[PDB]
């Protein structure tokens, strides 16, 4: 719901990742939040969707990767709801998008849509199969520990949880 | 629609959510994941089905493969012009060949007695960049051992490759070691002494001997010189004239206990030199191994100061520590299993790394020694050499290395 996009700027965090398998609702929520007529915080109607390919580089672009497709301002007025939804859903490996959100609060949030499935592991030796198949950056795994090792660290719906993004798949058989 | 809490990677295959009721179970899962993730850049295993193949694996890793870097984080030599060759069943002949391999910028390879192995002949061609299109010139193979260790047939085949061959050998362990030491020379006014039965003691010190020092004792892997090792009988009263004329007036450190080198021999060397002899001793292989590590790889030593400058060039002498480590067998069950540490010695000199000798268990002295010399801020590295070292040992060393 539009609540979900407005919540993104409720805290000091302004960097998020959404799975492309949720592209329909994502776009729904973004348009819903910018079409809000009565909420205390409303998303501006300037939401910009830029597309990149990670497997080809360009140091001049903000992400450092060569841009692909067309830069879109997603609004119901611009009628580009279907191009963005279908492009996101049909992203191939290595292609992604940065959606830049601006609010009437004058706040900004960045959402990254990656061609990735969502999977939840519940825990140990469990880490073995995770590390055999995928490769991670240590700073990410370190920061994960830095949040687990804080007094502020709380449970999410009866569960302590952290979210990890592998850089890619590890070569197996060697 | 989950709005996950961070920026991902372009090639992120899956968005993993690790969850648990217990903060402890989640803590260990992510901790173990960090360690198992770094193990692919932390640990290496250079091993083969036998001694001959293992030495080839070390040559493939550090010589003419990826090039030389200024951090000393890649190859010992990229343009290799020399090779040191030893008999695979003749450890006693090549015992002190590691500092020779260091001075000659050469891999140390192993061959069979009678006829050169095709495996090794291919390796020599590889590391020396021998091709049938160019004249084979300026390329030398130094054989450490006698005709009973490396045959005459090996030499004639090495000569059919266009290679120059130089043998270093004598009538026994001690003459051969003296011939090798005489090639290296006393540019650092020092020599290391070991006993004829102190095979594990020579393997512990090979690392330190192969470390190229400059004139002031700083570590110069560019214009520096290694230190020779000499084998002595022990349980004997006099030194030969050859050893006397070699040693002259140079500093001497005897590695090993009094069963390896007697007090009588210690005083003999003392008198010929006219100087005091140092002794790094222990009661066993692993005790002498620990003592070598504690002594020569301590924080105040030059090896530690140079080893941190390879991790970060702007590091102070207060950051000194050891960051690279090697582990091989100790040869308690079978003494010839020490030959896996002979090939690595010169490499440990370049990488500024001790060699831990342990097959089935890591002694308590070794554990304390590693904890006292290991670095603090930067990452650590562990290379296992050979097959057959117990997982007990590797995990223990990894714990000590913050790994």
């Amino acid at each position: 719901a539009a609540s979900d996009v407005i919540s993104l700027q409720d805290g000091t965090n302004d960097k998020y990742t959404v799975s492309n398998t949720k592209a329909s609702d994502l776009v729904k929520d973004i348009l819903a939040a910018q079409n809000l007529t009565t909420g205390a915080v409303i998303l501006n109607k300037d939401t910009k969707v830029t597309f990149y390919d990670a497997n080809e580089k360009d140091s001049s672009t903000p992400t450092g990767d060569k841009k692909v497709y067309s830069e879109q301002t997603l609004t119901t007025a611009n009628g580009n709801e279907d191009y963005v939804k279908t492009t996101l859903k049909n992203l191939d490996a290595g292609e992604y998008a940065i959606i830049d959100l601006t609010y009437n609060n004058a706040k900004t949030v960045e959402i990254k849509v990656v061609a990735a499935s969502e999977k939840t592991v519940v825990v140990k030796n469990s880490a073995k199969d995770i590390a055999e198949k995928y490769v991670f950056e240590d700073k990410d795994l370190e920061n994960a520990l830095k949040t687990i090792n804080a007094s502020d660290f709380s449970k999410t719906d009866s569960y302590y949880q952290v979210v990890l993004y592998p850089k890619g798949k590890r070569l197996q058989g060697f | 629609t989950n709005y996950n809490e961070g920026t991902a990677y372009g090639n992120t295959p899956v968005i993993l959510t690790l969850k648990s009721t217990s903060k402890s179970n989640l803590k260990t899962a992510v901790e173990e994941l960090q360690k198992l993730n770094a193990s692919y850049s932390n640990t290496t295993t250079l091993a083969g089905d036998d001694r001959i193949q293992t030495a080839i694996e070390i040559s493939k890793e550090y010589y003419n493969n990826d090039g030389e870097k200024s951090d000393h984080s890649a190859d010992v030599k990229e343009n290799v012009k020399n090779v040191v060759l030893v008999g695979a069943n003749a450890l006693v002949d090549g015992l002190v060949a590691a500092p020779l391999a260091a001075e000659k910028d050469a891999p140390l390879l192993l061959t069979s007695k009678d006829k050169l192995d095709s495996s090794v002949k291919s390796e020599i061609k590889r590391v020396l960049d021998l091709k049938t299109s160019t004249e084979v010139t300026g390329k030398t193979v130094y054989i450490a051992g006698g005709v009973n260790s490396v045959s005459k047939e090996v030499v004639t085949e090495l000569e059919s490759m266009g290679l120059k061959v130089e043998r270093f050998s004598g009538d026994d362990r001690y003459e051969t070691s003296l011939k090798i030491a005489d090639e290296i020379g006393l540019d650092n006014d020092k020599a290391y002494v070991v006993g004829g039965t102190g095979l594990a003691d020579a393997m512990s010190i090979a690392s330190v001997a192969s470390t190229k020092l400059d004139g002031n004792g700083v570590v110069d892997r560019t214009n520096g010189h290694a230190t020779p090792i000499v084998v002595v009988d022990g349980k004997a009263d006099k030194i030969s004239d050859d050893l006397d004329s070699f040693l002259g007036s140079a500093d001497v450190d005897i590695i090993g206990g009094f069963a390896s080198v007697s007090e009588k021999m210690e005083e003999a060397i003392s008198d010929a030199t006219g100087k005091g002899v140092t002794r790094v001793k222990g009661d066993d292989r692993q005790d002498t191994n620990s003592e070598v590590i504690k002594t020569y790889y301590a924080n105040d030593t030059e090896i530690a100061k140079a080893a941190v400058l390879d991790k970060d060039s702007g590091a102070s002498s207060s950051d000194a520590g050891v960051f690279n480590f090697y582990v091989a067998k100790d040869g308690s069950t079978k003494e010839d299993q020490l030959v896996d540490a002979l090939a690595v010695g010169a490499v440990a000199g370049y990488k500024l790394a001790p060699v831990v000798l342990a097959t089935d268990s890591l002694s308590s002295d070794q554990s304390v020694a590693i904890s006292k010399v290991v670095g603090e801020k930067y990452s650590k590295d562990l290379t296992q050499v050979g097959q057959g070292i117990a997982n007990s040992v590797i995990n223990k060393i990894k714990d000590l290395l913050d790994m």
